[PDB]
């Protein structure tokens, strides 16, 4: 699963913040993903 | 005298009972199939789920950190029990930063 | 008179109940086997690493 | 004769079952959400210090 940010959400980096993603298919229970994001530490950072 | 008027009412009452019989059986067949379908959908609902099955990766304009690029993660059906429909017309993915 | 119309409704109600019986038992056999399979897959998931 | 009194009782028994169905589903939705809220508050309680 890949999320690409547009100019709206891109505007400044997630720091000292909770981010939540939820996937909800048409049958069965949804998957809820939550991370408190500290400062990013490299080109890619491991958040969860 | 009475061997005729009674026979007519008997005919009518038989037809009346047969009409209820017809409706009751049809509607029993209908409702029991709705129950069958529901039981199947209940089991599908209890079984089908996604697990997060990798780390969550986040990408930014490092080191400058003024701008956000993408997030990546990996998912799989939970405990290998059943398949998941992921068509984007039916499925939603929500994103919140409260 | 009444010894006939009542008998017809009885026949119909028996068949109606038998139809529910048929469906309920079949679907119980089905779902309980799905449960058996799930329990096995849960144990496989907890054990395998 | 019997093709009518039986039909009335059927109507009434259906409505009676539908009323229990209505209440049971509503109250299941309610209680399961109370459970969801409780589970969240339990995790908040264990984490926050």
């Amino acid at each position: 699963v890949m999320i690409l940010f547009g100019p709206g959400e891109a505007t400044n980096v997630f720091q000292y913040e909770t981010v939540t993603i939820q996937i909800t298919p048409n049958i069965g229970s949804p998957l809820t993903i939550s991370q408190y994001i500290y400062q990013p530490d490299g080109k890619v950072t491991v958040i969860g | 005298l009475a061997g005729l008027d009674t026979a007519i009412i008997l005919i009518a009452f038989i037809i009346t009972a047969a009409v209820l019989a017809y409706v009751a059986v049809n509607m029993g067949l209908f409702v029991t199939q709705k129950a069958k379908t529901t039981i199947n959908k209940g089991e599908e609902t209890a079984s089908t789920a996604l697990s997060l099955s990798g780390n969550v990766l986040y990408a930014v304009n490092y080191p400058t950190n003024t701008k956000s690029y993408w997030m990546y993660f990996t998912v799989s059906p939970s405990s290998g029990v059943s398949s998941v429909d992921l068509s984007p017309s039916t499925t939603a993915i929500s994103f919140t930063a409260a």
